């Protein structure tokens, strides 16, 4: 019973807030990436890196605000305080885009902690690691969108900015850059996340519609007791109503809440694969047969053709002012349009 | 089910609580508006004015182009506004 | 310990995030970021 | 024993593998009808000129399709709202041309879509339930409603409607995203929180269930083996997962009402997608997203860009491309 | 960047004379020009007739020359095809057909003045913008 | 007997202050004029 | 039994509560009707269209033949403001009886007078009840009938002369017009009722309904319902509020589509162009502008081989090409002297278009029902300037919401009203739960 036991007793006290070894991770990360995100989108702009108004004090509203990624010219440069780009100069370095690897770096390290408090509260609690397990799904959306993506990439600059329309950007990005829609993996992580929300409210609504009467009033959420053995609902019931509904059902309460768990987990971890790709610019692009054809017959039209017509209509639109750093000049003769548009 | 911390209910119905809040709040937003009508959240932060985004004709981002003279580079850029 | 009613600290809080909001759409047509 | 009498008592019987009722009575026959169309025309149907241009695309297997690209393509833009069935038509080559199976497919999916609604609540009165499953499933069905009617009626054509289809549907989005600026919708935006959100709280819920399993098999077996259907004690210790959770967050910010909990999962998902589909139903008459284009000017009246503004300059991009044949004057009003 | 007196100085006739608008004329000007003008003539172009824009050189080259406080006051008052050889008055709002543009009831002089101000102002601010369309958005 | 500060009382004001102070920030920002 | 977040289903059964509720929400209703009105009139300016000024209910009485003239000018602003001050002065005695009768008066009616208390269950008072209002609903219809033909009239988009105030002296009787109405298709070029293009068809299908209405009332005031109308309804409270709200789920829907679809009733002077209008005055401003400038617009093949100005519609109507093919079926006053008997004519064309009808054509083209949330006017990508959202967007979108969720209220409480009728409402009986009596399926 020397000093680390003794703070590990204070480290694990039941308080309002368990704290934990996790805790000195956690909390440091989480409230840095947090108050970095409201700091920038506050005050920071990112006219030197994209040219970009992105602050309520410069006008913009929480729609528009962003803390923007730096410009492409710093590569994957960590971009530290202290580091060579910005000497120590706190203003320089918001002005390089310094806000953006402080809140990604210290939002991964935090979401560790967040994972390792999962797993430290079940130990003690003494449950099972299932909601740590799950966890590890919105941590590989994170470092395959945030981190290996622009990675692969020629900088941090095409990685996603932290605010609401630079995501929206960043959507529009990758449907005419990588045909992302296109791309199995999405797909994948598509069914995962709608089956999920299909799940949770299939499942919440079936449970409230086939309630035990346990009490009189017509308020029925009075009528449940959280140390009560018996089932609240009716699985036989649920069971037979989805069978002849539907033509199955579950019969397996385990099954079905497992299964819950397994849907979206699945899902996002898949969609992280495709963007792993990405980063290469490996992606589901074209159909190779659709092209060949297309080539030689100029009246064979698929909704693959009419979409990619609209991704090249993005990239030339889009690119002079989402890519500055390239001084593309497009002259209004060159720009890809249809009749009279 | 209580970890001995004096419940929230009680503390925002006490006259005490009341008592000091009602100076730390409006002090706290009146600090925070002072940062920013002074000027000061500008010259901290680095954020153009609305006159000193362009020079006056100038119609060209001045976009960092150089990893390590990038400090330099927003400082010459600052320097033809003046 | 109970002085003040619950139910005024919740009416005046609440008015007071009204306040703060509605300035804040009233700022989308003045000043910055109103177009103008 | 009247003969009616015996009919009424089978549409309705509880003993039917799959119950019929008399939601069921329309709801088979239109679906069998709308399946079976579909089918044949996905696979074989000739190319349709969804536009009215003469310009017909190419939506079936043997047309030069796959999976991913194939669709049933929407009625032309020649026909607008017009009612199309097989007997207007000539002949079943000008019905085919002109798009004739979409509208045959949608009309007769919708109806036998809201009779399924009607059959959840159907079946749930003859088994003495609870009756609400029904309006769980109205917020998919009025999200099927907005794309496939509502969003024609209002722009003046089915041909504006969803393609039956997975690439169609994506060139859906993107048109949608250009002429309404669909991303910048709240509507939207609480839809994405709603599937986002419904994501997230079946991967919650299913974990902390599944994390207060008690325990009662071997480590040789499934623990699924541990609950039998129809056991009247419950699988799993909710004061565990309550003492997991309260401590993960803070206590009261975790249920230990089961039933509060199911409702939330319920009402969360379900309540984000009515307003995602009354989006896309209220931008069908053209009330769309929020537009900040050049919303900031410096000093001097110079347009400073924001993140809005790059965003239109891709909506731009799509806008000039779609549908590349189809306009002759400067405004794409529909 | 600021609204400078030099931005804010604008030809007066085709002889060269030349006024220096306020900024409160500017504001006004702007102001006017977006309830009067702007559904069809929003940011320089004409959304009825693309062809012809508020473009300063577009406006140099008409008959009467626009591109002066003068010109853009009397095409207010009595608007003229692109050559000067018909009065369109019954078909583009004007002061001589306020019965049936009403909105033009009640302009002053000094409000016409505004609106020519703003439309020679704003092309030396925004450039290719003003009369170039969504290329420029 | 209830203590008065906390790990509570921390993460409480941690997040309280600086949010105080930044709507007021915010709230001077909508009388800036260009 | 009920939680306080459905206290007002403790109401069910306290007649003189509910009375209370009832007529406190009628002032709100009122209320909002008068206070409006006079905001968008202390926000009204002549000079600009209604619909560049966000006005809703203006609108709603200048159609009624108050305070316009030729061409929908407002010549008389007075009639406005009265209409808002006496909805104004009268929710005051609505919220006066409400309040009443919901905290001091009688908690329950049915002691006090056997003629204004009622039980749910009890059908023949419920039936007297609804007969009583659709004798109310009657008179309120021929209201409109009695301002049509002897006070002052109705607006007239239709009339001679850009549009005016005319009294109606022949509606439309005859019952193959105004019932062929209901059996129309709603499909495109039919449109059901939403079609109706005329006052004298609007004016005599009101003189039916409003007879039909009081001939029901007294039908519904001397019988009960028949027994296979008893067997078929649950007889309840909540069944009675869910069939209402299914039935006002309904008339949202047709309220989205008159709006969005008819200038006739809802007359494009004051609510601004329709969608279809809009589309089609665009190719009418360009067929305009080109041919002025030398172009044979008849002649003129565009980029895909149909007609670039004109081209025939399925059926061989000449109409106007482009996109809006699709618009054909639209009808305007503004537009109607071009079409012959085959279309628009080439003749008519060439020769006959007045400056009026090019100015209505601009006007309309530049003022399309397309904006943003945030009122700026345009399609999706244009740039702030114009403050713009027609009131046929503003109308269409808010009546569906409300038509939707209310078809939502509808299957809430119809399938509550079933369950609580049937006594399952509360959940399951442990020791009679239905399947456990059935046979298995395999
Ligand atoms: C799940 C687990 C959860 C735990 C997550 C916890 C998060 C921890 C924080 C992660 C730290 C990662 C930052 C690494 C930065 C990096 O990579 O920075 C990149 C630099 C390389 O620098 C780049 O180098 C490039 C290539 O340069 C070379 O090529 C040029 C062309 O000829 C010139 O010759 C030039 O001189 C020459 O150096 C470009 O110049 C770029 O501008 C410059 O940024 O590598 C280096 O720092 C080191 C790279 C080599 C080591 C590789 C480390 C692997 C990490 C990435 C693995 C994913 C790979 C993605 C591929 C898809
Ligand atoms: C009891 C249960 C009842 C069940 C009935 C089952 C069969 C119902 C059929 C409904 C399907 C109809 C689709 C409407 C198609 C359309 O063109 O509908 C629009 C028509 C109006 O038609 C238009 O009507 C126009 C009338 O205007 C004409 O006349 C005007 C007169 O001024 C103008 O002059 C105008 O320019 C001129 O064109 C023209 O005819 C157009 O071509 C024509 O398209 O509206 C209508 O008939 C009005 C009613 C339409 C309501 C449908 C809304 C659907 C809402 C579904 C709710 C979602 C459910 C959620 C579930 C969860
Ligand atoms: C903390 C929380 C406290 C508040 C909780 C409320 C949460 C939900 C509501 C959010 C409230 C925040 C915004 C309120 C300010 C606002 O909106 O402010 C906006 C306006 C006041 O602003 C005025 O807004 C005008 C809007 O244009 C209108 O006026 C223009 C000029 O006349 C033109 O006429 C244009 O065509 C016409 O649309 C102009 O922009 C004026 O310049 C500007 O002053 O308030 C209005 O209008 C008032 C509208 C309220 C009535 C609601 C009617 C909406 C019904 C349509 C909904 C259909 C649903 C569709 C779903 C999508
Ligand atoms: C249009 C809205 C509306 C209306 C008309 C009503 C009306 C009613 N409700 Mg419901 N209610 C509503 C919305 C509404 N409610 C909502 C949104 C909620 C959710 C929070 C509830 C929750 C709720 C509960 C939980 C209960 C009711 C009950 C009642 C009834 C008695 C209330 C009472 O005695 O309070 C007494 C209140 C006071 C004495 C305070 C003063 C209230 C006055 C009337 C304010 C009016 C001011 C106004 C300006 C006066 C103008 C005067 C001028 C005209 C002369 C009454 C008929 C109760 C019931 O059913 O009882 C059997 C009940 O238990 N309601
Ligand atoms: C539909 C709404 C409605 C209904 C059903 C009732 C029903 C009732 N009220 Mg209530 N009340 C209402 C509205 C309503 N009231 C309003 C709006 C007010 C405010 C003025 C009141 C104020 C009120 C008070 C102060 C009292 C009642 C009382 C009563 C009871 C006896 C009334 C009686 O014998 O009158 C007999 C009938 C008449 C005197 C009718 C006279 C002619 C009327 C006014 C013509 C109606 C005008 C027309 C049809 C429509 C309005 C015009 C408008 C559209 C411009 C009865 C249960 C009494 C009660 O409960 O006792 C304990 C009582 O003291 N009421
Ligand atoms: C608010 C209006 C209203 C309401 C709620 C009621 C309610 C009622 N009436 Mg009354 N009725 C009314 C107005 C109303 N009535 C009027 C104005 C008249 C005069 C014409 C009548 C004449 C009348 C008669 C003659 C009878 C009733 C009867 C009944 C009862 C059974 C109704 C029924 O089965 O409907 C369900 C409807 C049907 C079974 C047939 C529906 C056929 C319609 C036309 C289908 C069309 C729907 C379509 C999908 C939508 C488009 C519209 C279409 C027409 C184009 C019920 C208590 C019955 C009763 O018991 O009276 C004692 C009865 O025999 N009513
Ligand atoms: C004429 C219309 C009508 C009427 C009279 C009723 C009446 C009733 N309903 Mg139904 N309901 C309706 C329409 C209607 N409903 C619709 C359209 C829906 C679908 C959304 C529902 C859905 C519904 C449910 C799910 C339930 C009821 C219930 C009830 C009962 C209790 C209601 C209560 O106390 O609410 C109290 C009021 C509140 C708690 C406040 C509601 C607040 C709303 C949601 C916010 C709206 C804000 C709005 C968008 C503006 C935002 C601006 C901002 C400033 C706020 C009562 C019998 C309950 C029941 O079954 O009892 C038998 C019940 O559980 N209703
Ligand atoms: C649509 C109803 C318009 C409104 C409102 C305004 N203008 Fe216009 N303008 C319109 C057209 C169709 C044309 C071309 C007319 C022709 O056939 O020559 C114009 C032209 C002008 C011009 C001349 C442009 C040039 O010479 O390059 C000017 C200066 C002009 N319009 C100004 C103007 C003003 C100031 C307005 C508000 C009071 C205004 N226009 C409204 C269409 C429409
Ligand atoms: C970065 C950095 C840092 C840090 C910082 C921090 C930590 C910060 C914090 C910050 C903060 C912490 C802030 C906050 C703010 C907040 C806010 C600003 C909020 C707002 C909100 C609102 C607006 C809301 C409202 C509402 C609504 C709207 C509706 C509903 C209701 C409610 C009420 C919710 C340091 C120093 C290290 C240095 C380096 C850099
Ligand atoms: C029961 C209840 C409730 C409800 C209530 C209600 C809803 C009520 C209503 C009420 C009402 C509904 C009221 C009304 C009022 C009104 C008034 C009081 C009026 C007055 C007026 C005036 C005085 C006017 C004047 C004028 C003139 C004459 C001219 C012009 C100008 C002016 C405007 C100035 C609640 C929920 C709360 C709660 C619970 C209970
Ligand atoms: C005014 C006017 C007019 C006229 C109109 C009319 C004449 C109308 C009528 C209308 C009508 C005449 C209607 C009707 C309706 C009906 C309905 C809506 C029905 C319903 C039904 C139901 C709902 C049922 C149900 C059921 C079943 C099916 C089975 C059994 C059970 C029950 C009963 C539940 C016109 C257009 C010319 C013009 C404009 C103005
Ligand atoms: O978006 Mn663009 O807008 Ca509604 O129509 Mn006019 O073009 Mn075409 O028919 Mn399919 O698509
Ligand atoms: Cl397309
Ligand atoms: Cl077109
Ligand atoms: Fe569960």
């Amino acid at each position: 019973r020397g000093w680390f036991d003794i703070l590990d007793d204070w480290l694990k006290r039941d308080r309002f807030v368990f704290v934990g070894w996790s805790g000195i991770l956690l909390f440091p990360c989480a409230y840095l990436a947090l108050g970095g995100w409201l700091t920038g989108t506050t005050f920071v702009t990112s006219w030197y890196t994209h040219g970009l108004a992105s602050s309520y004090l410069e006008g913009c509203n929480f729609l528009t605000v962003a803390v923007s990624t730096p410009a492409n010219s710093m590569g994957h440069s960590l971009l530290l305080l202290w580091g060579p780009e910005a000497q120590g100069d706190f203003t320089r370095w918001c002005q390089l885009g310094g806000l953006w690897t402080f809140i990604a770096l210290h939002g991964a390290f935090g979401l560790i902690g967040f994972m390792l408090r999962q797993f430290e509260i079940a130990r003690l609690v003494g449950v099972r690691p299932y909601n740590a397990i799950a966890f590890s799904a919105p941590i590989a959306v994170f470092v395959s969108v945030f981190l290996i993506y622009p990675l692969g990439q020629s900088s941090w600059f095409f990685a996603p900015s932290f605010g609401v329309a630079a995501i929206f950007r960043f959507l529009l990005f990758f449907q005419g850059f990588h045909n992302w829609t296109l791309n199995p993996f999405h797909m994948m992580g598509v069914a995962g996340v709608l089956g999920g929300a299909l799940l949770c409210a299939i499942h919440g609504a079936t449970v409230e519609n086939t309630l035990f009467q346990d009490g009189e009033g017509a308020s029925t959420f009075r009528a449940f007791n959280p140390t009560q053995a018996e089932e609240t609902y009716s699985m036989v019931t649920a069971n037979r109503f989805w069978s002849q509904i539907f033509g199955i059902a579950f019969s397996n309460k385990r099954w079905l809440h497992f299964f819950m768990l397994f849907v979206p987990v699945t899902g996002l971890w898949m969609s992280a694969i495709g963007v792993v790709g990405l980063a290469l610019n490996l992606r589901s692009y074209d159909f190779i047969s659709q092209e060949i054809r297309a080539a030689e017959d100029p009246e064979f039209e698929t909704f693959y053709t009419k979409n990619l017509l609209l991704n090249e209509g993005i990239r030339a639109w889009m690119a002079p002012q989402d890519q500055p750093h390239e001084n593309f000049v497009f002259p209004e003769e060159v720009l890809p349009r249809g009749n009279a548009l | 089910g209580t970890t001995g911390e004096r419940p929230f209910s009680d503390i925002i119905t006490s006259v005490r609580y009341w008592v000091i809040h009602s100076i730390t709040i409006p002090a706290l937003f009146i600090a925070g508006w002072l940062f920013v009508s002074t000027g000061l959240a500008y010259d901290v932060f680095g954020t153009p004015r609305p006159d000193s985004y362009y020079a006056q004709e100038q119609r060209s981002i001045p976009l960092v182009t150089d990893r390590f003279e990038a400090k330099q580079q927003v400082e010459t850029f600052l320097e033809q506004l003046k | 310990g109970g002085r003040i009613p619950l139910w005024i600290v919740a009416t005046v809080a609440g008015m007071g995030v009204i306040v703060i909001v509605g300035l804040f759409f009233y700022g989308a047509y003045a000043g910055l970021g109103s177009s103008l | 024993a009247n003969l009616w009498e015996r009919f009424c008592n089978w549409v309705t019987s509880t003993d039917n593998r799959l119950y019929v009722g008399w939601f069921g009575v329309i709801m088979i026959p239109t679906l069998l009808a709308a399946t079976i169309c579909f089918v044949i025309a996905f696979i074989a149907a000739p190319p349709v000129d969804i536009d009215g241009i003469r310009e017909p695309v190419s939506g079936s297997l043997l047309y030069g399709n796959n999976i991913i690209t194939g669709a049933v393509v929407p009625s032309s833009n020649a026909i607008g709202l017009h009612f199309y069935p097989i007997w207007e038509a000539a002949s079943l080559d000008e019905w085919l041309y002109n798009g004739g199976p979409y509208q045959l497919i949608i009309f007769h999916f919708l109806l036998g879509a809201s009779c399924y609604m009607g059959r959840q609540w159907e079946l749930s009165y003859r088994l003495g339930m609870r009756p609400w499953i029904c309006v769980a499933y109205s917020a998919p069905l009025a999200s099927a409603f907005a794309v496939f009617l509502i969003y024609p009626i209002g722009q003046g054509s089915f041909s504006d409607g969803m393609p039956l289809g997975i690439s169609g549907t994506f060139n859906f989005m993107i048109v949608f995203q250009a002429e309404h600026n669909i991303l910048m919708h709240p509507f939207h935006q609480l839809g994405v929180a709603g599937v986002f959100g419904g994501a997230l709280f079946c991967a919650m819920h299913g974990s902390l269930v599944t994390s207060s399993l008690i325990r009662e098999t071997t480590e040789t077996e499934s623990a699924n083996y541990g609950y039998k259907f129809g056991q009247e004690e419950e699988t799993y210790n909710i004061v565990a997962a309550h003492g997991y959770f309260g401590r993960l967050i803070f206590q009261y910010a975790s249920f230990n009402n089961s039933r509060s909990l199911h409702f939330f999962l319920a009402a969360w998902p379900v309540v984000g997608v009515w307003f995602t589909a009354l989006g896309i139903s209220t931008m069908a008459f053209n009330l769309n997203g929020f537009n900040f284009n050049h919303s900031v000017i410096d000093a001097k009246g110079n347009v400073i860009n924001t993140w809005a503004d790059i965003i239109n300059r891709a909506n731009l991009g799509m806008e000039v491309m779609h549908e590349r044949n189809a306009h002759n004057f400067p405004l794409d009003l529909a | 960047a600021e609204l400078t007196p030099e931005v804010l100085t604008v030809p007066l006739n085709s002889e060269g004379k030349t006024i220096t608008l306020t900024e409160k004329q500017y504001l006004e000007g702007k102001r006017l020009f977006q309830y009067a003008c702007a559904s069809c003539h929003v940011g320089g172009i004409t959304k009825t007739n693309p062809s012809l824009d508020l473009r300063t050189e577009t406006l140099a080259l008409a008959t009467p020359p626009r591109d002066n406080i003068e010109g853009l006051v009397d095409y207010m008052k009595n608007p003229t095809t692109y050559d000067g050889e018909q009065e369109i008055a019954e078909v583009h709002p004007s002061l001589r057909s306020a019965d049936i543009f009403p909105k033009m009831r009640n302009l002053t002089e000094k409000d016409l003045v505004a609106i020519a101000g703003h439309i020679l102002v704003e092309p030396k601010i925004l450039g290719d913008k003003w009369g170039g369309g969504k290329v420029y958005y | 007997s209830y203590p008065i500060f906390t790990v509570r009382w921390v993460a409480v004001h941690t997040l309280a202050v600086p949010t105080i102070f930044f709507l007021g920030a915010i709230a001077a920002m909508q009388f800036i004029q260009r | 039994g009920f939680a306080w977040w459905a206290g007002n289903a403790r109401l069910i059964n306290l007649s003189g509560k509910l009375l209370g509720a009832h007529v406190a929400h009628a002032g709100l209703i009122v209320f909002w009707a008068g206070a409006m009105t006079l905001f968008e009139l202390a926000h009204f300016i002549p000079e600009k269209p209604m619909y560049e000024q966000g006005l809703i209910l203006i609108p709603h009485i200048a159609t009624l033949g108050w305070g316009v003239g030729p061409g929908g000018e407002v010549v008389d602003t007075f009639p406005f403001f009265v209409v808002g001050v006496v909805h104004l002065i009268s929710s005051a005695v609505l919220g006066f009886g409400g309040v009443y009768h919901a905290i001091r008066g009688p908690e329950t009616l049915e002691e006090y007078s056997s003629f204004f208390g009622y039980d749910w269950k009890d059908k023949n008072k419920m039936t007297t009840i609804l007969g009583f209002h659709l004798i109310v609903l009657g008179i309120g219809a021929l209201l409109l009938v009695a301002k049509a033909m002897f006070f002052g009239g109705l607006y007239d988009t239709w009339a001679p002369g850009g549009g005016d105030v005319r009294v109606i002296t022949n509606p439309t009787l005859d019952p193959r017009v105004i019932f062929g109405y209901l059996l129309k298709s709603p499909f495109g070029g039919e449109g059901w009722i939403v079609s109706v293009n005329n006052l004298e068809d609007v004016v005599g299908g009101h003189i039916w309904i409003g007879l039909i209405c009081i001939a029901g009332g007294i039908w519904h005031i001397l019988t009960t319902p028949f027994g296979w109308a008893r067997r078929a309804f649950i007889w309840s409270g909540e069944a009675y509020l869910s069939y209402s709200l299914g039935a006002l789920s309904m008339m949202g829907f047709i309220a989205t589509c008159f709006v969005w679809f008819n200038n006739t009733v809802y007359p494009s002077e004051f609510y601004g162009p329709t969608g279809p209008e809009a589309s089609q005055a665009q190719a009418m401003t360009f067929l305009i502008r080109d041919q002025k400038l030398g172009a044979n617009v008849g002649s003129a093949q565009g980029p895909t081989g149909l007609g670039k100005y004109l081209m025939r519609s399925p059926t061989g109507e000449i109409i106007f090409g482009g996109e809006t093919m699709r618009f054909w079926d639209f009808r305007g006053p503004w537009l109607e002297p071009l079409r012959g008997p085959n279309g628009l004519d080439l003749n008519k064309i060439k020769n006959d278009i007045q400056p009026w009808q090019e100015r209505r054509a601009a006007e309309y083209m530049t003022h399309a029902p397309l904006g943003s949330l945030n009122s700026v006017g345009g399609v999706a990508t244009e740039i702030n300037s114009v403050n713009f959202v027609s009131p046929r967007s503003w109308l269409a979108t808010s009546h569906f919401v409300l038509a939707f969720f209310f078809l939502v209220g509808h299957l809430w409480h119809a399938g509550r009203a079933r369950a609580a009728a049937a006594g399952f409402e509360k959940g399951i009986d442990r020791e009679s739960e239905p399947v456990l009596s059935m046979p298995s399926l395999d």
